């Protein structure tokens, strides 16, 4: 009880009132999940948005973004998921053109990939957004490749309709939770348009989960 | 078997603590992306780190007290010097060798570092020259935790394989394969004898074994048991074992007849971390509610 | 995948060399740690309040 | 590695004030806690002031009160610390003190060159002899006699010991008793009871000539011993 | 007539409270344990229940001390007490409800302010600035003479009749204003949203229309018989005591009514909010499991002793 124990007190405060300040500035951001696969479009969605894991950082607005690309964890994704789980919103792109390919088609085994992340238990209320990809020559090519139980027509609209629907009928856990389906023409001024109504329809709904009403 | 004191003094998600070696000092990892020295007399901290990376999932001490390794899933590992002239903390060199993610890094000795990474591999790291003068490899599953014999010679490491290889740290060679988990390590100890080593997973049963034996001696199960182990740690003199739990609790089994010995039942969130002393006096438990709290 | 299972087997031969200790002695181990270190052992043998420094 | 530079140490009218400051670089002021130890010309250190790394905490001794005030900027990370009232007790050669304060932290470890100042109860710590003629190979040994114990309930005392080089800044030799400094050879070591406290210099050469010093820190008054010269 | 309707309605005023008082409890102590989270409505609860039931709990024990027909035992400062304590309930009742409902407007439409400023260091700041302004409108109401009656001071003087249409103009018409404001302002900035459903549009507009309408049909006609009795004081300081009578009988009915809305604002807003289902249902467990009615397991045991 001297000098040495009175300055370790006003360390141990001024330490306490830095971490403070850090934490109120860092609680501003959003954080964003980007779950992109193999030809997902990463390249143009952080395009469209201007060894480790990427972190990149975009202001929209009057409201900052910190979006997580995890890519080529080549891990068990289970095993870090749980990181993620105050992240607000998780972001999915697939590509629409890619149904000829078999290395067992790519489409089918991406959704796979959202039926596990959309059924687990970490993430019982997260808003999802699925953005799409290649739209345009699947136009051009369309079905019995990938999805010969349409049985109908290959116009584009109709086709683009069942798939994004199925896509989106894959969902038996997520009431909580709301698919934001959004098709990405690849070439669109803003789809962050898409992003920022959507987080503020969550943001809506997460005050309104804490105003008692919700 | 009750609670002395109750550090506390985070913000969020804490996952690993490691002890020091004054006995006195703690080490407390967050996903903030701020690590913090804890002290557990006075209750005050000594020391805040902020983190390049904010994610993190893993802490180290080094038993002579000089440094400090924190990592992450950025594949680069970060020792910081804590006793700088400048006196803040400074990352001595960055240690990007892995494909993975760096799931658990311990100090072998201030030259010598040991990390266990999620490129399916373990290696041994000098901050000299960044490069790995040995690599640990033959686990099938990305491992998760080691734990190093107080030696610090042969150590052992457990992966998504249901199984723990010992390595020697001097020829890069794997020394023992020990098998009988039934789900994936989550944590692992070892014996402060030097001889032995105990480990839990998920499959809800902790088990004995002893190096040398290479056999599985007692299985510690129960049938309220089905939440899984994610920490275990021991007594500086056996007769105990300190295991955090996935009911959001501690639990305390003796190390030859595992009874209901002491239940620990503090924590309201998920137990992420648990270590004892390196004199044994006291029991320390993390977790993710930003709470720090020690019994005795 | 057939050339992968290479490195994870052989792994396995180089391991032959097993150690080998008895079991009973093995916990005989364990036992015989216990009263070496019984003497600080805070948790069967709490150490009172001049001791404790939790207080 | 660090940088304290005093500026403008000079001549003060007699009851005058001049500013005085240490200019600093290198280091963690922010996170740092700061002293002023003067030096009379003649004999004695002693304490000054204290601010903290916070600003928060103010002690001043018992000629400081009042007609000293300090002060300090961190985006110039730099000290200040201003003087009312100087006599020829208040003219000294003050030296800035940075300290930095935990478990194992070593205060008063570095100094600047000094402020050449010129115009015109309390714990009690001596040092048995003021002045032991040596050879530089034999060891010696020099005691601060203070006069109150020095043992805190804790069981852990608190108790610094210094050395001054002949004419030049000093340094730190062993804090708390048992803990040597960095920069430091393992031939100067501490001992003592837990009231009385003894050096032993063990095979002393060429560069250890000079004044030593011991401070406490059970307490906050320290009045130290004034000094041991230790003379070829 | 005068003391049997006084009698008959403070032994339904008893009633109605023996009614209440185990839902003010309740509420009071959800709030504070909802406090060790960071919550600006949770230490808003608290102090609307500290705020709360201290006269409204302690009134039938004067009632069932002595049926009260104007005689005064005790030296009129604790009646005094009781009515600061009263009539600032009202005042920061009226008050704190109008700036729970500002909190709610500034969160719904200007999202990325609030939770900057939702800070519960703000909401305790705010909390006790809201207190010291109900102390300094009260003060003047400990300042005034003719301290005869606790109730109401306008049947002898009109200047203490000015003070309380003073009162009512700063303490109730302007946050009928507030409250009408904001709430219509949540309903525009909710109906203009789509991230809600329509059961999320029609569980807070009947939520809000009825703490609106509670409010207005409990609080403002109390407010119109306190206008209408200064006006008619003012008009006839000179049937008198008949027309008195009359307003008396008027003001503790309507002060009955107001008490029945002060004891409902919790139970308003436990039977709107939805989260209030889900804690007084782990409350309702709660208690079951700690006051040991079940017994199944004794039960158990007992079937096994007797064979
Ligand atoms: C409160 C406003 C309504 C006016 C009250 C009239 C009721 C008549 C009661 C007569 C008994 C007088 C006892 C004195 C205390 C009191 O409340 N006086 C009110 C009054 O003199 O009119």
């Amino acid at each position: 009880l001297s000098a040495e124990d009175k300055a370790a007190v006003e360390r141990s405060k001024m330490i306490d009132r830095n971490l403070r300040e850090d934490g109120e500035k860092a609680a501003r951001e959003v954080k964003l999940l980007l779950l992109g696969a193999g030809e997902s479009g990463k390249s143009t969605i952080v395009k469209q948005m201007k060894t480790g894991i990427v972190e990149t950082h975009f202001t929209f607005k009057d409201l900052h973004f910190k979006m997580f690309d995890v890519g080529a964890q080549r891990s068990e994704r289970k095993k870090w998921i749980h990181c993620f789980e105050g992240v607000t919103a998780i972001i999915f792109c697939v590509a629409l053109s890619d149904y000829d390919l078999v290395l067992m088609n790519r489409m089918h085994e991406s959704m796979k990939l959202f039926d596990s992340i959309c059924n687990n238990k970490w993430f019982t209320d997260t808003s999802i957004i699925l953005f799409l990809n290649k739209k345009d020559l699947f136009e051009e090519k369309i079905l019995t490749i990938c999805y010969p139980e349409y049985a109908g027509s290959n116009t584009y609209e109709e086709a683009a309709a069942y798939i994004q629907c199925q896509f989106e009928d894959l969902n038996k856990r997520k009431d909580t939770k709301e698919i934001y389906t959004h098709f990405t023409c690849s070439t669109d001024t803003k789809n962050v348009q898409f992003v920022f109504d959507a987080v503020t329809d969550v943001i809506i709904k997460n005050n309104l989960k804490d105003c008692g009403l919700f | 078997m009750r609670t002395r004191r109750t550090l506390r003094g985070h913000l969020a998600k804490i996952y690993a603590m490691h002890w020091g070696t004054d006995s006195r000092l703690l080490v407390s990892a967050s996903q903030d992306g701020k690590l913090i020295i804890w002290d557990s007399y006075t209750t005050n901290k000594v020391h805040a780190i902020p983190l390049r990376s904010s994610w993190v999932m893993t802490c180290a001490y080094a038993p002579s007290g000089n440094y400090v390794a924190c990592g992450g899933l950025d594949n680069i590992c970060s020792i910081y010097n804590l006793k700088t002239r400048e006196g803040n903390v400074r990352v001595s060199r960055e240690l990007a060798g892995h494909t993975g993610y760096l799931s658990c890094c311990r100090f072998l000795d201030d030259n010598q570092i040991v990390t266990s990474s999620g490129d399916t591999t373990c290696a041994l790291w000098d901050i000299e020259t960044g490069q790995q003068t040995t690599t640990f490899t033959g686990h099938t599953g990305d491992v998760m935790s080691l734990s190093l014999a107080p030696d610090t010679r042969l150590f052992v490491s457990g992966a998504c394989d249901a199984s723990a290889k010992l390595w020697d740290v001097r020829e890069g060679m794997c020394r023992q394969t020990f098998t009988g988990h039934e789900s994936d390590i989550n944590a692992i100890c070892f014996f402060p004898n030097g001889n032995a080593f105990a480990t839990g997973s998920d499959d809800a049963t902790c088990r004995l074994f002893d190096l040398r034996a290479d056999q599985e001696l007692m299985t510690y199960s129960h049938d309220n048991i089905i939440c899984g182990i994610t920490s275990v740690s021991f007594s500086k003199s056996g007769r105990l074992l300190l295991a955090g739990y996935d009911d959001f609790n501690c639990n305390v089994w003796d190390a030859l007849k595992a009874d209901r010995a002491g239940v620990l039942a503090g924590h309201d969130n998920r137990v992420s971390c648990l270590g004892v002393t390196d004199d044994g006096m006291a029991v320390a438990t993390g977790s993710w509610d930003s709470f720090l709290k020690i019994w005795n | 995948s057939i050339a992968q299972a290479r490195k994870l087997v052989e792994q396995l031969k180089m391991e032959a060399n097993i150690d080998r200790i008895k079991v009973s002695k093995a916990a005989a181990d364990l036992m015989a740690y216990c009263e070496a270190h019984a003497k600080e052992d805070p948790l069967l043998t709490p150490v009172p309040a001049s001791e404790n420094p939790f207080r | 590695d660090v940088q304290l530079v005093e500026s403008g140490g000079g001549l003060v009218q007699p009851g005058g004030s001049r500013k005085l400051s240490c200019s600093a670089s290198g280091f963690a002021f922010s996170s740092f806690g700061m002293h002023w130890v003067r030096q009379a010309p003649e004999k004695g250190l002693e304490w000054v002031a204290y601010i903290s790394s916070g600003s928060g905490t103010i002690y001043y001794a018992d000629t400081v009160k009042g007609r000293f005030t300090i002060s300090r900027d961190d985006p110039k990370n730099t000290l200040f610390l201003q003087m009312t009232s100087l006599r020829s007790e208040d003219t000294a050669m003050y030296y800035c003190v940075r300290s930095i304060y935990y478990y194992g932290s070593s205060p008063f470890d570095f100094w600047g060159q000094g402020t050449t100042l010129t115009v015109s109860s309390d714990i009690v710590m001596t040092q048995a002899t003021s002045s032991v003629p040596v050879t530089p190979g034999e060891s010696v040994s020099i005691s601060c006699r203070s006069s109150k114990s020095l043992l805190h309930s804790n069981g852990n005392t608190y108790l610094y010991w210094f050395l001054q080089r002949p004419g030049q800044s000093p340094q730190l030799l062993i804090y708390r008793m048992s803990n040597l400094a960095s920069g430091v050879p393992d031939r100067f070591s501490g001992s003592g009871s837990g009231t009385a406290f003894t050096l032993t210099i063990s095979r002393l050469e060429a560069e250890d000539v000079g004044v030593y010093y011991c401070m406490q820190h059970l307490e906050y008054p320290l009045t130290f011993g004034a000094g041991t010269k230790l003379e070829l | 007539s005068f003391e049997e309707s006084r009698i008959v309605l403070v032994v339904v005023y008893s009633a109605v409270c023996t009614l209440g008082v185990p839902a003010n409890c309740l509420t009071a102590w959800l709030a504070l344990l909802q406090v060790l989270q960071g919550n600006v409505l949770a230490v808003y609860l608290l102090c609307l229940a500290l705020c709360e039931l201290l006269y409204t709990g302690t009134l039938p024990l004067w009632v069932i001390y002595i049926r009260n027909q104007h005689r005064w035992t005790l030296g009129l400062l604790a009646c005094k007490v009781t009515a600061y304590i009263f009539f600032c309930n009202i005042y920061v009742s009226i008050l704190f409800l109008c700036c729970i409902s500002c909190d709610r407007f500034v969160a719904v439409v200007y999202a990325l302010e609030s939770r900057g400023r939702r800070r519960r260091r703000t909401a305790i700041l705010i909390s006790a600035c809201i207190f010291i302004l109900v102390g300094i409108v009260h003060y003047p109401v400990f300042q005034t003479e003719d301290k005869e009656t606790c109730f109401d001071m306008l049947q002898m003087d009109s200047r203490i009749a000015g003070y309380y249409y003073a009162r009512f103009t700063v303490g109730f018409a302007i946050p009928l204003s507030i409250i009408a404001f904001t709430n219509h302002r949540i309903f525009r900035s909710i109906k203009q949203s789509m991230g809600l459903s329509a059961a999320q549009k029609a569980k807070v507009k009947h939520s809000a229309i009825a703490v609106v309408v509670i409010f207005l049909v409990c609080f403002a006609p109390y407010h119109l018989v306190l206008l209408v009795k200064a006006a008619a004081f003012s008009y006839y300081r000179g049937a008198m005591c008949g027309l008195e009578e009359r307003l008396y009988t008027a003001s503790v009915v309507f002060l009955c009514l107001s008490t029945v809305n002060g004891v409902a604002d919790p139970i308003i807003y436990v039977l709107a909010t939805d989260h209030s289902r889900q804690e007084v249902s782990r409350i309702h467990k709660g208690w079951k499991e700690w006051s040991m009615k079940t017994d199944v397991t004794r039960l158990t045991h007992s079937r096994d002793t007797e064979e």
